């Protein structure tokens, strides 16, 4: 009624439940969570939660947190997770900084967000054993080294694949081998890339985002996707639309007025880097 | 010089009964110098919990005197102690009464306060240890005024043995604000002391990852953290020793307990204040040390 019991997923899949003020913001509950994190790069950072279409909306940071989990939230569930994704993974210095951003882009390759084949999958996990369990005292079967996909006769012969690249990559430190791990990742198709659903000017519908050369417009129906040159962006009624002059709709005015704000924040995010 | 083997001295310590002979040789009090004449005032004792615990008037903290506080007192020390080089600031003061919540955060405010302390609930056995200054989460009132300071309860995240609460303060006629972390133990029982030293560990190195949390912010002196009990001596003495220790044996140093401790004192009487609150600190050191 007056404070909102808040229950902020780390990146790590641990919980810290937050009683919070009606006054407080999404950037003070986040300063919050660095502060227990140890973590010091706050600004590639945000939260976010599954809202009524069970869409990843990142939070307002300057706005309330309490308001935006009653209004738009099935329950007052946030998550921890990067809003700006860094062309160079060189570029995050600090140390704690790195770990953060290795398990978000760990969580995107287990999760599906940026899809690898058989072989990617494989050697990813490799350099994951090493930095998760470390160099074996001697433990696979544990915990999940691999993507969604599994028939179960290949679970065993991929198992062994990264159990012998397990003894090839030994005596590396774990900081360096997460290392290794995000700057494969960092050159993958779909690294860093956030889509919507919208629908085209000739209505067909689509999936639009802001990626870091600009906003790329994917084709549900396999058209090839372009990659926008734009003087600035722009938001009416239930489109959204850019300027150089093309525009796109979207579900609702809540939708686009959202998206406006992500790419706005992107570009100057990119501009800045 | 091993940590396996500094912790066997301390054990061997607590085994052989050293401990409790080598508390009671260690003076409660300054044998001199030991005045508290501006807290030993009439005007002052409705300041004071307790009448026999009192700051040195050279350690005093010191308000901006105004016209209701003409000393501009608060029964608050001021404690500085260095070993090898190593400093530490704290200010130690009594838990505040409701004629002392303006007090209290003047001071917070005029020392440049960022963390406090708390090491007791606010009642115990249906004493009070601290009167409630800071507004609480849930009910409406979630803003207090004291003096010139308007204080809001903003989060509030519960572990176990301690809870960590955030607080805006706002200087209302300057229109400042500070955010201002309020850590405070509730695992201390209401007779004796803790059992689960695991947890009060985890407490002190809460205070630790939010003195690392706030001093990456401040680039020019790190302000002291505050540490407030019942009376600010026993409980409140337990927290500034125990962080004292774990510094020496963090960067390996001697440690000489009962000499850091006759330095503290020469503070703030008392702090320590009993026997149990003493092998307590032999206990969690020896726990510390025992982290692998
Ligand atoms: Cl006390």
């Amino acid at each position: 009624k007056s404070c909102l019991v808040a229950r902020i997923q780390l990146l790590n899949n641990e919980f810290v439940e937050f009683t919070l003020s009606v006054e407080s913001t999404g950037q003070e509950s986040l300063e919050a969570v660095a502060q227990r994190l140890e973590l010091r790069e706050v600004t590639y950072f945000s939260l976010w939660y599954y809202n009524k279409q069970n869409q990843r909306r990142w939070v307002d940071l300057e706005k309330p947190l309490k308001k935006q989990l009653d209004k738009y939230a099935l329950e007052p569930t946030v998550y921890f997770g990067v809003v700006f994704y860094v062309p160079s993974v060189s570029q995050l210095q600090q140390e704690i900084t790195r770990y953060q951003y290795y398990l978000q882009l760990k969580k995107d390759i287990l999760e599906g967000s940026i899809p690898c084949t058989l072989e990617q999958a494989i050697q990813l996990a490799g350099l994951a054993v090493q930095a998760d369990f470390g160099d074996f005292d001697q433990f696979l079967q544990k915990f999940a080294l691999f993507p969604v996909g599994q028939d179960e006769k290949v679970l065993e012969e991929a198992t062994q694949k990264v159990a012998l690249l397990h003894q090839k990559y030994r005596g590396l430190t774990a900081p360096d081998a997460e290392m290794l791990y995000m700057q494969e990742v960092e050159r993958m198709d779909g690294y860093g890339e956030e889509s919507y659903p919208a629908k085209d000017s000739q209505g067909s519908d689509i999936s639009i985002g802001a990626c870091l050369e600009g906003i790329f417009v994917k084709h549900k129906n396999g058209r090839h996707p372009v990659v926008f040159d734009i003087a600035n962006m722009s938001h009416n009624k239930s489109f959204f639309a850019l300027e150089l002059t093309i525009q796109f709709q979207t579900e609702d005015m809540e939708t686009a007025k959202y998206i406006w704000r992500l790419c706005v924040a992107r570009h100057k995010f990119y501009r800045l880097n | 010089a091993t940590n396996d083997e500094r912790c066997k001295i301390l054990e061997q310590r607590l085994e052989q009964g050293m401990v409790f002979t080598e508390y009671e040789r260690i003076l409660k009090k300054r044998l001199v110098d030991g005045e508290c004449s501006t807290a030993r005032l009439p005007e002052n004792a409705e300041r004071n919990r307790f009448q026999d615990v009192l700051p040195y008037d050279d350690v005093r903290v010191e308000l901006v005197p105004t016209k209701e506080n003409n000393t501009g007192y608060i029964n608050a020390s001021h404690i500085k102690v260095s070993v090898s080089g190593i400093e530490w600031d704290y200010i130690a003061t009594q838990g505040p009464l409701q004629n002392t919540c303006q007090d209290f955060w003047q001071m917070v405010w005029e020392q440049g306060i960022a963390i406090i302390a708390m090491v007791t609930a606010e009642e115990e056995g249906g004493r009070e240890k601290s009167f409630r200054y800071w507004p609480r989460l849930g009910s409406r009132h979630n803003t207090v005024t004291y003096g010139r300071f308007k204080i809001t309860t903003r989060f509030r995240t519960d572990s176990g043995c301690y809870a960590t609460t955030g607080l805006k303060m706002k200087h209302l006629l300057t229109g400042q604000e500070r955010t201002v972390w309020h850590l405070q133990y509730t695992d201390w029982p209401e007779h004796g002391c803790p059992e689960d030293l695991k947890g009060f560990l985890s407490y002190l190195e809460e205070i630790q990852s939010v003195r690392r949390h706030t001093n990456s912010t401040s680039d020019p002196p790190n302000p002291p953290l505050l540490v407030h009990s019942s009376a600010g001596v026993g409980r409140t003495g337990v927290v500034i020793l125990s962080e004292i220790m774990i510094a020496c044996l963090e960067h390996n140093e001697v440690l000489d307990i009962p000499r850091v401790l006759d330095m503290l004192r020469q503070q703030r009487m008392m702090l320590v204040q009993t026997l149990c609150q003493y092998t307590f600190v032999y206990r969690v050191l020896i726990q510390f040390l025992k982290s692998s």
